[PDB]
């Protein structure tokens, strides 16, 4: 019944605009305060501006006072964050929550419904493909127990990738570390997988690595040492 | 002739409590026909009661012919007499305990009745007459006229469980109900200190507001008037008042802080939007709104609290007298009864005795000196 | 402004098991407290609307306390789904929204000793110009598995990136990659690599080494 969508997320350069947009259904706009509170990527909550049509009034944080400008639109019932001179700091996830008004419980309830949250990027790089490199295995993994196996994937500047091992067979102790943005503005990750050290030809293992936003699609196979 | 004393101090202490307890009756009476009757009215005079009844049965006879001797009467008077003795001091050690009862329901548990009785008195006298019937079976015309009990330790069982329930178990009582008063009245006493520091705390700020000269300390005082107000709004009357939900509060308290935030939010936004004389003219306008709704419920929530300390310590002195002037005469019958060793004896019970009824003459002085109106009245 | 800490960074429990959470506020806010529950990938979710209020579809689980500017969420019976993110923001106004630090809430379990592996770089990345020797810590519950890297058995530090996977809910245990990147004039004049790693589970410190 009561739901927020918000939308107009995407990546751009530091220096750019952007204009996000949060779309309310099963309530009014005038009857709430609308706020935006963007997480940065694996930090906490941070509350960035609100909007309160009712009145008119408008507020921001410091951090970014000045730059953002929130308005509301009661017709089509949704608010707008426009986002100008970005910078690094500002890619995060901005949810839109509301917020009742003084009088009773609506004031208590702080932020009870929130949006699934737009993610936006500030980066001056540009699209590429994701390189792949094997890591071969020890070179012999005598060792009584499993031996290890992966690859690197580096140099793919949006960061959603899909890897996969033996075209989804393979799943059995599979672990794919999440992307971590080097200091060329690049992401790069890895992925390992731990195997049976009894026999490595017979069971040969390969990586796929599928990148959508540049449609490349790679696929290698690993040796043994 | 020692009695020279003995009879003459009887006779001068019954005069005085006589006396005393007449006059506060009669002035209850003329509090109840000018119409200012009060609950607690009947539990004093019910006391003052009690009081006259020991005399009239306990310094009075004993104002006798040294009351035990020859020409009393046939055995009945004399078993009379010491059944009324024994339920005048029951109904004396009772009286103070359903007091304090009916102190700690009013403090504690707020809730027919007549002008001159209710449920807790007469459960009182109740008690008081059916549990001194002992005294008729003891008690005879044995020939003076004294008690023979059973040779096996009668005493032990008598005196002792005298001392028990009329000493013991009722201060007991009386004092595990005074310190559940005095927990309940502490509590109720931080949170008006509460309710207070939020005053003194919003009025502070108010005065900061007035006095800046910048938006930042503005809004730095406006933030703190919020919380304090929003911290006050929550603030539950004490259960010696009224209920929480009526019109006093839900209409005028809570609605009044309502709109107080709400003055409060709207010079926020002033004071935002970077207006600072709008904000100094809502927060003036802020202190006319709070002077008016808020000042006469914090006064007189400072005055109910006032007169129930003052019942409270009005009780606890009726208490602390009855515990200091009946002690010394239970401890020594006690003393006497249990121990092997009563033979000594240099007859000190006349000054007990005299002990003893000074808390019945001393009661109305203690009531009268804890109640502005019957002060006036005794005048 | 009123700043929120919360003491607890990171709680580690076991089902069943009671927490309590706790936060202080800079000034003195008048029960203006809620507490979020948020999960991996999903928006917070509003658990406690008040200092203690509960709010509507939450489990009686959880309760709030307040004392003063202490506030405190407490969980009496810990279930697998409660294992999550947990935030506290005070409310006061409009414009003084401020959050927590948060405290995360993860499965509890046994040390594990992970197995370390080292992954040499491939020949095709000193083709194309780069060096990328990679080390693997995988299969241990408990966290602060320090590890550090010698070139020439010498601390290396600065230049090496670790990444940590999501603690899995099949075993329960975490597996960490770091990645020592170099240039290849850089990784050809050294000549041998290594790993070091003082997590809490091995008895000693162990080493990984590598001979180019
Ligand atoms: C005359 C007076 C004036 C002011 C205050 C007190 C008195 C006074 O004498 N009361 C009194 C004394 C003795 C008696 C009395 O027979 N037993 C019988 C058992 C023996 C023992 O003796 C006793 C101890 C206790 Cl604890 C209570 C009652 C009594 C009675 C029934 C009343």
């Amino acid at each position: 019944e009561v739901q927020l969508v918000e939308s107009g997320g995407g990546l751009v350069q530091p220096g750019g605009s952007l204009r996000l947009s949060c779309a309310a259904s099963g309530f009014n706009v005038v009857d709430f305060s609308l706020h935006w509170v963007r997480q940065a990527p694996g930090k906490g909550l941070e509350w960035v501006a609100y909007i309160s049509s009712s009145s008119g009034s408008t507020s921001y944080a410091d951090s970014v006072k000045g730059r953002f400008t929130i308005s509301a639109d009661t017709s089509k019932n949704t608010a707008y964050l426009q986002m100008n001179s970005l910078r690094a700091e500002d890619t995060a996830v901005y949810y839109c929550a509301r917020w009742g008004y003084w009088p009773g419980e609506p004031w208590w309830k702080a932020f009870d419904y929130w949006g699934q949250g737009t993610l936006v990027t500030v980066s001056s790089a540009s699209t590429k493909g994701p390189s792949v490199f094997p890591l071969a295995p020890s070179s012999k993994s005598t060792s009584g127990g499993t031996a290890a196996l992966g690859c690197l994937v580096k140099d793919y500047f949006p960061e959603p990738v899909t890897v996969s091992w033996n075209s989804g067979a393979l799943t059995s102790g599979v672990h794919t570390f999440p992307a971590v943005l080097q200091s060329s503005g690049l992401y790069s990750l890895s992925s390992v997988v731990t195997v049976p050290s009894s026999s490595l030809g017979t069971q040969t293992y390969i990586c796929n690595v599928n990148h959508k936003p540049s449609n490349t699609k790679v696929d290698k196979k690993v040796e043994p040492k | 002739l020692l009695a020279r004393a003995e009879l003459a101090l009887l006779s001068i202490v019954f005069v005085a409590v006589a006396l005393s307890n007449g006059l506060v009756l009669a002035a209850l009476a003329r509090r109840g026909r000018r119409g200012h009757w009060a609950p607690i009215h009947v539990f004093i005079g019910h006391l003052c009661l009690a009081d006259l009844a020991v005399a009239l049965f306990q310094v009075l006879p004993q104002l006798a012919w040294k009351a035990t001797d020859r020409f009393r009467g046939p055995d009945a008077l004399c078993r009379a007499v010491k059944y009324l003795q024994m339920v005048g001091m029951y109904a004396s050690s009772y009286m103070i305990l359903a007091m304090t009862l009916d102190r700690h329901r009013a403090i504690c548990r707020p809730m027919g009745s007549g002008a001159h009785w209710n449920r807790p008195v007469l459960v009182a006298w109740a008690f008081s007459l059916l549990l001194s019937l002992p005294q008729l079976f003891i008690f005879a015309q044995r020939n003076d006229c004294w008690a023979c009990f059973a040779e096996p330790w009668g005493r032990r069982t008598y005196v002792t469980w005298i001392a028990l329930m009329v000493f013991v178990a009722p201060t007991l009582g009386i004092a595990a109900c005074q310190v559940l008063i005095f927990r309940e009245i502490h509590a109720a006493r931080r949170q008006l200190a509460d309710l207070e520091d939020n005053w003194e705390t919003l009025n502070d700020n108010l005065k900061v507001i007035e006095k800046a000269d910048n938006a930042a300390q503005v809004k730095d005082a406006l933030t703190k008037m919020r919380a304090a107000a929003l911290d006050a709004q929550k603030a539950t009357p004490p259960k010696l008042e009224d209920k929480s939900p009526d019109s006093p509060e839900m209409k005028d308290f809570r609605h009044g802080f309502d709109i107080l935030v709400g003055q409060i939010d709207d010079a926020l936004k002033l004071a935002n939007e970077g207006k600072v004389k709008e904000a100094q003219a809502a927060a003036e306008q802020l202190k006319t709104t709070r002077n008016a709704y808020i000042q006469k419920y914090l006064e007189r929530a400072r005055s109910t609290l006032a007169a129930v300390a003052k019942t409270v310590r009005m009780t606890l002195v009726i208490v602390v007298v009855y515990v200091l002037c009946w002690a010394p005469f239970f401890l020594v019958q006690l003393w006497a009864a249990w121990d092997p060793e009563a033979p000594l004896e240099g007859a000190p019970f006349v000054l007990l005795m005299l002990l003893a009824s000074l808390n019945s003459c001393t009661n109305p002085w203690i009531y009268a000196s804890f109640s502005s109106s019957v002060s006036s009245e005794l005048r | 402004d009123i700043q929120m800490t919360q003491s607890p960074s990171s709680l580690s429990a076991s089902v069943g098991d009671r927490v309590t959470i706790t936060c202080r506020a800079s000034q003195s806010v008048s029960s203006a407290v809620a507490w979020y529950q948020q999960k991996p990938g999903k928006a917070p979710k509003l658990l406690i609307y008040s200092a203690s209020s509960l709010y509507s579809g939450v489990p009686s689980r959880f309760s709030g306390s307040r004392s003063g500017t202490d506030f405190t969420l407490t969980i009496s019976s810990l279930q697998p789904e409660d294992f999550a993110t947990y935030y506290c923001q005070q409310y006061l106004y409009y414009s003084l929204v401020t959050f927590g630090q948060g405290t995360k809430v993860e499965i509890k379990r046994t040390v594990a000793a992970p197995s370390v592996f080292i992954f040499p770089p491939s020949d095709s990345q000193l083709k194309s110009g780069t060096a990328s020797v990679v080390c693997l810590l995988n299969n241990f519950y408990p966290r602060e598995a320090k590890v550090q890297w010698k070139v020439d058995n010498a601390l290396q530090s600065g230049n090496s990136q670790e990444s940590v996977t999501e603690q899995d809910s099949k075993d329960s245990t975490y597996s960490l990659s770091s990645t020592l990147t170099l240039s290849k004039a850089d990784y050809e004049k050294h000549k041998v690599y290594a790993c070091e790693v003082t997590h809490q589970g091995l008895s000693s410190p162990v080493t990984k080494s590598f001979n180019r």
